[PDB]
């Protein structure tokens, strides 16, 4: 009911109401609307009108979905009330189907991923990056000519998108949209921690954690050996797990398709459900008040 | 087809569903042999 | 099938089942529904519903499956389900066509990269080229702030992405997005006689195919118009045909 | 391209310029001064919008 108004949602309920009774007045007092019980027989009277107050609102109803009942009146008088109704079906059949369509036709058309690694040509989002950590001076000669205009519009704006520190950008982040910018390393392990914060694209630029050391001195070049020993027997990698194991977020659909399921589809089903269940009730109600008429 | 079935989002709601299906199908031909003695 | 997920499939099956037999158990057992078989039936005492397991089962079938079926309902309680039927299928087939045409559209309107600024302004797609194949060289020493762009992330990538070998870039865009960027002929002669690859964009460059010689050369000049004979003639069209399209046709999609 | 044909500077026979000008225009081209030159005289007025 989303690609309508309610407003016609309601309109459209009491109208179907206006044109049942309305079809009621105008079959009662039709002459031709008397059909001949025992038709072979030409001894009986004409009750047969095709038509309780139960037929027109049924037929309003069963009308409208491209089903249709057999209980055609045979009046001109009549015939053309059922044109005009069956002409405003068609319009909002065609109306509901085509704007469901313009709906998710935006959705697909709704890129999320804020192009997953330039928030450039975006304009919007107003990113940012720890205040003249090492990221700017990266994007500072950095003529990759992509990042350089991020640089651009950071320098522009170099109020709001530079942030104090890396707790001041995450606040930042969490206070609005605001992308933001720095070492891998840490935005994992934050990420690792604040579970439903976001991990947005791959790398950008890789440097390095290497050991410092005396000038010339002995020690760098046999601990070399030591750190390639580490790595290559792999304790390097259990033990970088074992500080950024944290916790683990819950996964999210990503590769999954984003065609239609349940959790878009499924009221209607209950719906019925609850429709039917209400129907069995009001059939045993009417089951023994036909009785309680008989008894 | 084993996985495919078994593995759902509480398949005991599948297994309900089911259930209820089979069961009230099992009604029918009931009231369906009693109509045809009637 | 695809448009609509298989969670709603199964669940269609279920909702099917339900309704028909649902609608039969309420219609039934109803104190209305049974009516007077004879035409001319002169108040006979065999009223009856109609309803069949057959009947019923395929009305939901039909209304499920987008056609009105026969037997029409009477009674309140089976007429309101049946509504509820139909109202159901409804909107369930109406979401179909929706998601399918959104799916349909949305393909139509993507639009394939074609252009080398257009490759410039994109990132993720990688550039690639033989490096010292004279490419990425002219790349270097390029003036169009374009080119100027695609060798500075060239040098970017610093040959992470770069190749050595023609083949091996070759794979690489076969199972990847590289660029490999290389000659004119060796592209149109893996095209035409190569699955799933495409000339793309125009021709950047302008090189030239010629003979050597030394400065005393007797045949330059007979040379020169021999040339222009065969290239006036054409013989070398017929000449790239055998060698490029008399495998690359046979060998061509 | 249906055809392919060259323009080239006419000279009489036994010029010296010849070469001399076939390495300028090499060079030139290299240079891809004639690419851009090129370009600004066969500019004209662009594509519009029309989307
Ligand atoms: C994550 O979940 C917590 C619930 O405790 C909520 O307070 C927070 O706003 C959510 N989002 C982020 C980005 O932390
Ligand atoms: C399509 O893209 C995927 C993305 O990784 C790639 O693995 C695959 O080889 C490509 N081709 C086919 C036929 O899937
Ligand atoms: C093209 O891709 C298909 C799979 O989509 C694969 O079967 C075929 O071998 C490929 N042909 C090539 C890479 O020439």
């Amino acid at each position: 009911l989303n690609p309508l108004s309610p407003d016609i949602w309601m309109y459209v309920l009491l109208a179907c109401l206006g044109v049942s009774c309305v079809l009621f007045v105008i079959a009662r007092f039709s002459p031709y609307e008397w059909y001949n019980p025992h038709p072979c027989n030409p001894d009986s009277d004409v009750v047969e009108n095709n038509f309780t107050l139960l037929n027109s609102f049924w037929f309003g109803v069963g009308a409208l979905m491209q089903q249709g009942s057999e209980l055609m009146p045979k009046a001109l008088s009549t015939r053309i009330v059922g044109g005009i109704w069956w002409f405003f079906t068609l319009i909002i059949i065609s109306s509901y189907t085509a704007n469901l369509a313009a709906f998710l036709t935006v959705e697909r058309m709704e890129s999320p991923i804020d192009s997953a690694d330039d928030l450039a040509k975006q304009t919007k989002i107003e990113y940012g990056a720890v205040e003249d950590g090492a990221t700017m001076t990266f994007f500072k000669k950095s003529k990759i000519s992509t990042y350089d205009k991020m640089w651009a519009f950071m320098s522009s704006r170099r109020q709001s998108v530079l942030v104090k520190s890396n707790e001041e950008g995450i606040q930042r982040v969490l206070t609005s949209d605001y992308a933001f910018l720095m070492e891998s390393t840490t935005i994992e392990f934050v990420t690792q921690r604040n579970c439903n914060l976001t991990q947005i694209g791959g790398l950008i630029d890789s440097k390095g954690y290497g050991v410092g050391t005396p000038m010339g001195s002995p020690y760098r070049d046999k601990i070399t050996i030591a750190i390639l020993q580490l790595q290559e027997e792999g304790k390097l990698h259990m033990m970088k797990e074992k500080w950024w194991r944290g916790n683990g977020c819950p996964e999210e659909e990503s590769k999954e398709a984003s065609a239609l399921g349940v959790q878009n589809i499924g009221g209607i089903f209950i719906v019925l459900a609850a429709g039917l269940v209400l129907s069995v009730f009001v059939a045993v109600g009417e089951f023994l008040y036909k009785s309680k008429k008989n008894a | 087809k084993t996985h495919g079935t078994i593995i759902g989002v509480t398949s005991g709601i599948v297994l309900v569903l089911l259930i209820i299906s089979i069961l009230v199908q099992v009604k029918q031909p009931r009231k369906k042999v009693m109509a045809c003695k009637t």
